[PDB]
């Protein structure tokens, strides 16, 4: 007495209309279970964590897989369109395989970090580390170095790269987002920010008009380049939310979201709404995920142990559909999805950038 | 009313600094960061030729209006 | 400094060798004319680490090139950037 179990946003959700079946009896071998998922650029080499840390690239048309052999697992996964796979490791270091084979063959070392949060920018052949207190640029074909952005003291947190154009924003503690000139390491637009947010991370579009901050204070900012400031606005989060473990932009005007609640969450950045809403029975639980854009094809990590098996593509038909059944009486979306108001500046991440 | 990246060069071994043409429409000329310059055609079935000089870089190559001589 | 930061890039002119062109470090094509050395607008290049350019035989368009990978091409009977290319992987 009392809290919320069980699958009924989750497995429910995610397995609704398959035609084919992760037959984790295949996968899940460890005396353990799948703690995270990672994955690809190119999104069908998508791949599980478990409790051991090997690294298995679920193919999801084979049902048929990729063991990697070495136990180390990946912070994410970077793979490029010629066949190659980059693995951001939580060793503190990057390595590259054939993809095809899941054969070592380069690693990329520099950081001394926890964390190697990886973009690729496949419109520049760029790939972007964020680790401890800088952000590596880097050459995709990953065998050389372009930058290693820095700070006196504010500590880093976060940044990436814009897949389908070029820009790069990153961020401090201190909440300040800023957008350099990657390739002058110039801040060409600063911000200061009054939310400092530890552990935050930056969502970039692939087309990067749109930016989106998470972290572990209970706020979600989001930024539009034809407003100024490019951060114009901050708003919290549906009731319940603690922090924003990681946000992830699609192709539509969307991100998913993981929230330390352990919910997770997809929101629409046309309006700053949520669009969609995900849980699992208790410890077990949710605990990450991949989505893959053109129809958003889903590899799940579940604390429960189940590997998913979904398309956000389908199961928005959910919300969707029941929205627009209600829509023939006129419910109102900033309601259904709860918008989240923009709010004071006491608390923003107002940028502005150009 | 395309950019319409057409057929590439395929084989420029790495490292590109430059271009030109032979207006016959056409002969590419084009040269790499170290030691080569290629020049070649389409009809795809055609090959290049690799031409060994400009130890160092080479910056840039052009073909006379003509499309005859290639300095580099 | 006709305003360049750094080692200068290609020069292009007008189509009758006027109205000369050019970038360098620093990320803006200034066009300027002879003996009249002056400017007609700022075409702002790409931040680069470098920029690079020919322009259309026509004198129309200025293949904004660089360092860098994203790729630009103005229409100079505009004055407009036309757009940024998707580039695809191009310091040109």
């Amino acid at each position: 007495m009392n809290n919320i179990h069980t699958s009924t946003h989750v497995s429910t959700y995610f397995n609704e209309a398959l035609v084919d079946r992760i037959d984790t009896q295949k996968y899940l071998k460890s005396n353990g279970k799948i703690k995270k998922v990672v994955s690809d650029p190119d999104n069908h080499y998508t791949a599980a964590i478990d409790d051991s840390g090997n690294i298995t690239v679920i193919v999801h048309k084979l049902n048929r897989f990729v063991s990697i052999k070495p136990s180390s697992p990946a912070t994410h996964l970077v793979f490029i369109r010629n066949g190659n796979l980059l693995v951001a490791q939580q060793n503190g270091h990057i390595s590259q395989y054939l993809a095809s084979n899941g054969k070592l063959t380069s690693v990329i070392k520099h950081h001394n970090s926890k964390l190697l949060a990886l973009e690729y920018n496949p419109v520049t052949k760029q790939i972007l580390t964020i680790a401890n207190d800088q952000c590596t640029l880097w050459d995709a074909q990953s065998f050389n170095k372009i930058k290693t952005l820095f700070a006196k003291a504010s500590y880093f947190a976060t940044g990436s790269l814009t897949p389908n154009g070029q820009s790069l924003i990153t961020s401090f503690q201190d909440g300040n987002v800023y957008v350099w000139n990657l390739n002058n390491f110039e801040v060409t637009a600063k911000s200061e920010v009054e939310e400092n947010m530890k552990n935050q991370k930056i969502s970039v579009s692939a087309d990067s008009s749109r930016f989106v901050i998470g972290g572990s204070t209970a706020y979600l900012y989001y930024c539009d380049i034809s407003h100024s400031p490019l951060c114009i606005s901050s708003f919290a989060l549906p009731s319940g939310s603690t922090s924003v473990k990681k946000i992830k932009f699609t192709h539509g005007n969307y991100l998913g979201i993981i929230t330390d609640n352990q919910v997770f969450y997809a929101i629409d950045s046309s309006t700053n709404q949520i669009a969609l809403e995900f849980r699992l029975p208790k410890n077990k639980g949710i605990t990450d995920f991949d989505i893959n854009p053109n129809n958003l094809e889903i590899l799940i990590v579940s604390g429960n142990g189940e590997i998913f098996k979904y398309d956000l593509q389908k199961l928005f038909i959910m919300e969707m559909n029941q929205q627009q059944r209600l829509l023939e009486r006129g419910i109102e979306s900033s309601l259904v999805y709860n918008v989240l108001k923009p709010g004071n500046q006491n608390h923003s991440l107002k940028f502005e950038s150009h | 009313h395309d950019p319409a990246l057409s057929r590439s060069f395929r084989g420029h071994e790495d490292i590109i600094t430059c271009a030109d043409f032979d207006p016959k429409m056409r002969q590419v000329a084009s040269c790499s960061k170290d030691s080569i310059v290629y020049v070649w055609n389409f009809k795809p079935q055609q090959r290049p030729f690799k031409f060994v000089g400009h130890k160092g870089a080479v910056y840039c190559v052009k073909y006379s209006p003509d499309g005859e001589t290639i300095a580099s | 400094t006709s305003d360049h930061m750094d080692t200068v890039s290609q020069v292009l002119f007008h189509p009758d060798g006027t109205c000369l062109i050019s970038s360098s470090f620093d990320h803006k094509i200034k066009i300027t004319d002879i003996r009249s050395n002056k400017l007609i607008q700022h075409y702002n290049a790409h931040d680069a680490q470098v920029n690079s350019i020919s322009i259309h035989p026509t004198g129309y368009f200025l293949a904004s090139a660089g360092s860098d990978s994203k790729i630009k091409i103005w229409d100079l009977r505009q004055g407009r950037q036309i757009y940024t290319l998707y580039s695809n992987d191009k310091d040109i």
